[PDB]
């Protein structure tokens, strides 16, 4: 069932109870977890928090914890599968699901007693009616009904996508509880910006949600400040910004940010030998000295920093980059700490997807989660350093793939693969960073090629996972277009291709468009996908 | 305004002629037009490409080929070896305001651009230099034997008055003698003065010694 | 050769040229030399060269605007090659000192 009011029939229920949080390892999940943590700590709710990153891990943790806890909250996981089938719970347990994944599984939708969904009912949802999904001429009519059922269920389950941010949902709950702090609002903003950075949502939906959060920012600012008398410099001040699309440009030199932003790198073809000259054309059009552009931004001359955004916008317009400016937010506190929401997103993501072989992925999750609090600001800066390394490695990998021409058409989709032992393949072994790399690589490819048909294709990308088990991760990306809905069918396509091939596919990740394959299975699996997409 | 002319006929000397306002403006316009209209044998606008390749790298120095300057503008090639300092100053100004037409924000990068002449056909052996070549543009070849370090030389110097706060206005430094104020216009104290080290404009300086290449003519 | 191993091994490429008699090859070489002498009066190729101005531009472009990267070169093949090259050299008279010849091959591939 959908929860109609989070306050009464979710929060006031669990407020009297011991709770278990399962949280996915993504930045939106981390922000929603932080908001809910702060609420529970205000109300002395005895919660336990468990990270998870796949179905096997969630099943293991639930089997470990099922006896002691009756109330469970799943953040950014569980909505798009039958939780009762997967977990096999006792009937007295209750699962709250604040998950952005769409479409919601019909069993979770119509299970009234046990599965409760912390999902907005005014999100883009098209759930089929109950009578269409659940129960001689009567036999013929029944078989016709079953044919209708399979057709409508395939139409419902074909495309997966993402709804409103879980962090935004939790901040809505905090606002209804009248316990919303400025830091909670910042976590909500970072949660939305995670979806925008990873291209999980459309630009229109992102603009709408930014319009929602603008009102909350204005309310929080005018809560205790006006234009006549102001707060201490120590206090956090969140400001709406119509800022630049360039990544981490306030902590870098502008040259590095123009080099490693996927947008500008794809436009100017900076992987190519000619791309640096095109970048120099752009910089000379702006009139910025190269010794200033290659200097760190905080050390750049303030005469140049005065109107840099207008300069970059108006040069980008005539160079063909039509949407260089983006609606976003920034947070200021103290004298010297200034971050964009995209900066916090990249830092936390790099901490979580860090390639270091220390401890465990749960350890990297813990470092990422700690970095979202201002008492652990050093972790945030360290995450920014890791983001520098990650973005440089991303551009190196894209340059390698395009120069050696690993990205190759195979009919209805482009195909690419990373070989073992190549530079910085370890950084993209993990599925989430691989999905991000595939998106950036597809943007670079469609900006590079002259073939108008190839600009319309989706991308399938693979990389090694475990040589000892002989497995590869595989991800599927929809076509990269300006007006895409960011819906993709590769979940069901992978499932149906694997079933039609009897392939050894482990479906452990929460996105259905991310899978693990036994490596030798890839040839017949790819052939099946080619025959399927046709 | 000052009217355009036939340039090559005059009663003055060449230096005096190109110093006068009318022909100076005509020379300026001619070199501007030459930069903005010269083309390659294949029809490529040469100096648009060269100015773009300069402004990309911020090199603030434009190389011009005599062998096509003579092709496009005859009289400029005529006056250039005869009055090089004056004509090169005029070329610098014209090139600067061409570059600020192509890249209007380039004054943020540099306030002055030097025109450098290449492939000058009146080449001279280094030991064959005579009084006949004085104050004329020459081309020579040789091996560099010595170099000073890169040193700052005064170019536009403002002097603090020896007894009060006043800055005596800019003097254009020469390569022949250290220019001096004599006495201050606000109060006629005289003799020694202090350079305003902050407001004075300096330029890079480097003096090299070149001699004939060992294998060219020095046969013992 | 009369050179020692520390100086020989520093040369990545060793070249030997011999003026051995072979009358057909001598005819071809002599005809080419006479052709050069008559061609350049003051007044094995089969592919035609580039003009030397084009070659100078090509070299100076390639040495600055191109930086070849190495990502995979069939490591076991090169290692096996180097190992039995060392084995054969131990019995005879030229000196693949351990890493310099491996790195010579890497440099030549680049
Ligand atoms: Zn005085």
């Amino acid at each position: 069932m959908f929860v109609s009011d989070f306050r009464k029939e979710f929060y006031e229920v669990v407020q009297s109870q011991r709770v278990l949080l399962f949280v996915a390892s993504d930045v939106d999940a981390l922000c929603a977890c932080k908001i809910l943590q702060a609420l529970f700590q205000c109300d002395h709710v005895q919660y336990t928090l468990v990270p998870v990153s796949g179905w096997q891990e969630l099943e293991t943790a639930f089997l470990e914890h099922k006896e002691q806890f009756h109330y469970f909250i799943l953040i950014n996981c569980g909505a798009n599968v039958d939780l009762l089938d997967i977990l096999q719970p006792d009937e007295d347990t209750i699962f709250f699901v604040c998950d952005t994944h769409r479409p919601v599984n019909v069993v979770n939708v119509y299970n009234d007693t046990q599965i409760k969904l912390l999902i907005k009912q005014d999100d883009d949802l098209e759930v089929p009616a109950y009578e269409d999904i659940f129960r001689t001429m009567r036999r013929r009519q029944r078989r016709e009904w079953e044919a209708r059922r399979r057709d409508i269920l395939f139409d419902y389950e074909q495309y997966e996508y993402h709804g409103t941010s879980s962090a935004m949902v939790m901040f809505e709950l905090a606002w209804m509880l009248s316990k919303d702090l400025n830091d909670m609002l910042w976590w909500a903003i970072v949660g939305l910006t995670d979806q925008w950075v990873q291209d999980k949502i459309t630009q229109m939906k992102y603009v709408t949600d930014v319009g929602v959060l603008q009102r909350h920012v204005s309310r929080h600012n005018h809560r205790n400040e006006d234009e006549e008398n102001t707060l201490s410099v120590d206090c956090t001040r969140i400001s709406f910004e119509y800022d630049l699309r360039l990544v981490l440009y306030q902590h870098w030199s502008l040259h590095d940010s123009l080099c490693n932003t996927s947008y500008t790198a794809a436009r100017f073809k900076l992987w190519s030998v000619h791309g640096q000259k095109r970048l120099q054309e752009f910089l000379a059009d702006m009139g910025l000295p190269l010794k200033q552009v290659k200097q760190k931004f905080q050390a750049m001359d303030i005469s140049l920093k005065e109107n840099l955004r207008e300069m970059i916008e108006e040069s980008a317009n005539k160079f063909g980059m039509k949407d260089m400016r983006v609606q976003t937010f920034s947070i200021h506190f103290g004298f010297k700490h200034k971050f964009l929401a995209s900066d916090v997103v990249f830092a936390t993501m790099s901490l979580m997807e860090s390639p270091e072989k220390d401890g465990s992925g749960t350890d990297h999750f813990i470092q990422a989660l700690d970095s979202l609090s201002r008492s652990n600001l050093d972790k945030l800066y360290h995450g920014l350093e890791l983001a520098k390394k990650q973005l440089r490695a991303t551009q190196q990998t894209i340059a390698s793939c395009l120069c050696t021409n690993l990205v190759i058409s195979q009919g209805p989709f482009l195909y690419c693969s990373l070989m073992e032992g190549t530079p910085d393949v370890m950084l993209f072994s993990r599925p989430a960073s691989l999905s991000l790399l595939s998106k950036h690589l597809l943007k670079s490819f469609v900006c590079s090629t002259k073939n108008r048909r190839c600009k319309l294709l989706p991308l399938v990308m693979a990389a090694p996972l475990s040589m000892e088990h002989g497995t590869v991760t595989v991800v599927g990306i929809p076509p990269e277009t300006d007006s895409s809905d960011r819906k993709n069918f590769f979940g069901r396509a992978f499932e149906k291709a694997a079933e039609s091939t009897s392939s050894r596919m482990l479906h452990n990740h929460f996105d259905l468009s991310v899978i693990e394959l036994k490596a030798e299975d890839r040839s017949k699996f790819l052939d099946a996908l080619i025959s399927l997409l046709s | 305004e000052s009217i355009e002319n036939l340039e090559d006929l005059k009663g003055h000397s060449v230096r005096e002629w190109v110093s006068m306002a009318g022909p100076r403006l005509e020379i300026h316009h001619r070199f501007k037009n030459f930069l903005r209209t010269h083309v390659d044998s294949h029809g490529h606008n040469v100096f648009k490409e060269r100015i773009s390749d300069m402004c990309k790298e911020n090199r603030e120095s434009l190389v011009v080929n005599y062998e096509d300057l003579a092709a496009r503008e005859h009289v400029l090639a005529y006056f250039l070896p005869e009055a090089p300092a004056e004509l090169l100053q005029i070329f610098d100004e014209a090139a600067l305001e061409v570059v600020l037409a192509m890249y209007p924000k380039y004054d943020r990068i540099t306030n002055h651009i030097h025109v450098r002449i290449s492939h000058l056909p009146l080449v001279e052996e280094l030991r064959s230099l005579r009084q006949l070549h004085l104050n004329q543009l020459i081309r020579t070849s040789g091996v560099v034997t010595s170099c000073t370090g890169v040193l700052p030389q005064l170019s536009m110097v403002k002097y603090n008055c020896n007894k009060c706060n006043f800055v005596l206005g800019p003097f254009c430094q020469s390569q022949n003698q250290e220019v001096k104020p004599g006495s201050c216009p606000e109060c006629q104290s005289a003799g020694p003065f202090e350079v305003n080290m902050e407001e004075t404009i300096y330029q890079n300086y480097q003096r090299i010694r070149i001699q004939e290449s060992p294998g060219k003519v020095a046969a013992g | 050769v009369d050179l020692t191993e520390p100086i020989i091994s520093r040369f990545d490429i060793l070249c030997v040229v011999r003026d051995t008699v072979d009358p057909v090859q001598d005819e071809m070489l002599a005809r080419f030399v006479v052709g050069s002498h008559v061609r350049h009066h003051p007044s094995t190729y089969g592919v035609e060269p580039l003009p030397q101005e084009v070659l100078k531009k090509y070299i100076i472009y390639a040495k600055e605007r191109v930086h070849p990267k190495l990502n995979q070169m069939d490591q076991d093949k090169v290692a096996k090659m180097y190992s039995d090259l060392r084995k054969e050299s131990m019995a005879t008279g030229s000196i693949p000192i351990t890493v310099r010849h491996i790195e010579s091959m890497i440099r030549m591939a680049e």
